[PDB]
């Protein structure tokens, strides 16, 4: 379950 | 479009009052003219969600309130809107049952629960303790007869003497029902389990006692005492076995803990007859008439609706199936409860089978039962964050999994894996998400 938040 | 508009189809277990249920839609007919036909498929709590996933199925489906979390959870149920004068009539926790996501999803029925059954001809006095009997056994098999025959191919039957000494398999945290770390796998479910286990290995039951087989024995005499809920009576009524209903055996003092289902009823998210639905179950169903029509040929248990509750409070009957009702749990409504039920089947099949020793089933039960709901809570999770776009809340949840340091930097995101994190850093998140405001 990745998650990716904008930086 | 798949399901016939201008009348009703409703789907019920087969152990339930369906030709009563049937009386009660002869009357809707009546008064509207739309037909009602009562039909219980085999195994519908597993063909509703297959026939209803393709836009198929029944108007109305009625179970216990576990199984319908999954349904609303795949978009299978109509959001119910009954009005404040309507939702006084019942009881508030049976609304509570019947609550996912902060929807009403079905209209509850019934409050279900095992007693113990017992025939005062062979045991004027029942057992209060489940060690009493394979003594019980053996002074009645001198005599042609057994103590105890009851379902133990469901897990339904077997989890009240399982959860005597384990306690409570589920607890309420962060808006969510959880399956307790060690719900299902502590010493307490293993001396229950075992205890169920010695009473087949002694010959006081067998391994293959099934519902039709314990029924058939209990209702001729043959067996002092069954396992069973309200809607078996009926049945022993007509066998003319004098029977009582009581307080299930304890188990190391311990009261044994039913699981405790409410019977409810769901509107097809497919069905063109939502509004019919609708009225045949508030102003049909859900009246003193017609709940004493289902109840005369199956009886209900403690109904929701608290006028015809208070005209059956005086059956002792009843008096005994809420007294178990208050030993048990109240079972959640979350997706995962279906896989909960198979890993608690198959732990009770292995061990009374040798299979599995009693300590690797119900290990290997919790290891399956615990990974299923801990994944819907991660894919719940992941999607709520995902909506995410305010600069504090997305800081704040980044300064708690940096804390860890189980994350990874690429040139445009910040990102990590809620599978590589640890269950308090994953219930902090859950914690800081109910505080933002945010759902
Ligand atoms: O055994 C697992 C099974 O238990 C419950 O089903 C009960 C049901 O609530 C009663 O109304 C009655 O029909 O007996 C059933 C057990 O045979 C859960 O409701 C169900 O989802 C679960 O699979």
């Amino acid at each position: 379950l990745p998650v990716a938040a904008p930086l | 479009s798949k399901i016939e508009e201008g009348k009703l189809v409703i789907w019920i277990n087969g152990d339930k009052g369906y030709n009563g249920l049937a009386e009660v839609g002869k009357k809707f007919e009546k008064d509207t003219g739309i037909k009602v036909t009562v039909e219980h498929p085999d195994k519908l709590e597993e063909k509703f969600p297959q026939v209803a996933a393709t836009g198929d199925g029944p108007d109305i489906i009625f179970w216990a309130h576990d199984r319908f979390g999954g349904y609303a959870q795949s978009g299978l149920l109509a959001e119910i809107t009954p009005d404040k004068a309507f939702q006084d009539k019942l009881y508030p926790f049976t609304w509570d049952a019947v609550r996912y996501n902060g929807k009403l999803i079905a209209y509850p029925i019934a409050v279900e629960a095992l007693s113990l059954i017992y025939n005062k001809d062979l045991l004027p006095n029942p057992p209060k303790t489940w060690e009493e009997i394979p003594a019980l056994d053996k002074e009645l098999k001198a005599k042609g007869k057994s103590a105890l025959m009851f379902n133990l191919q469901e897990p339904y039957f077997t989890w009240p003497l399982i959860a005597a000494d384990g306690g409570y398999a589920f607890k309420y945290e962060n808006g969510k029902y959880d399956i307790k770390d060690v719900g299902v796998d502590n010493a307490g479910a293993k001396a229950g389990l075992t205890f169920l286990v010695d009473l087949i290995k002694n010959k006081h039951m067998n391994a293959d006692t099934d519902y039709s087989i314990a029924e058939a024995a209990f209702n001729k005499g043959e067996t002092a005492m069954t396992i069973n809920g309200p809607w078996a009576w009926s049945n022993i009524d007509t066998s003319k076995v004098n029977y009582g209903v009581t307080v299930l055996p304890t188990f190391k003092g311990q009261p044994s803990k039913p699981f405790v289902g409410v019977l409810s009823a769901g509107i097809n998210a497919a069905s063109p007859n939502k509004e019919l639905a609708k009225e045949f179950l508030e102003n049909y169903l859900l009246t003193d008439e017609g709940l004493e029509a289902v109840n005369k040929d199956k009886p209900l248990g403690a109904v929701a609706l608290k006028s015809y509750e208070e005209e059956l409070a005086k059956d002792p009957r009843i008096a005994a199936t809420m007294e178990n009702a208050q030993k048990g749990e109240i079972m959640p409504n979350i997706p995962c409860m279906s896989a909960f039920w198979y890993a608690v089947r198959t732990a009770v099949i292995n061990a009374a089978s040798g299979r599995q020793t009693v300590d690797e089933a119900l290990k290997d039960a919790q290891t399956a039962a615990a990974d299923k709901c801990y994944l819907d809570e991660l894919v719940e999770l992941h999607r709520r964050l995902m909506t995410l776009r305010e600069r504090h809340i997305l800081q704040q949840i980044v300064n708690l999994i940096e804390e860890t340091g189980h994350f990874h930097i690429t040139n445009t995101t910040f990102d990590f894996d809620l599978c590589s994190l640890d269950k308090t850093t994953v219930r902090k998140l859950q914690s800081y998400l109910e505080t933002s405001g945010t759902s």
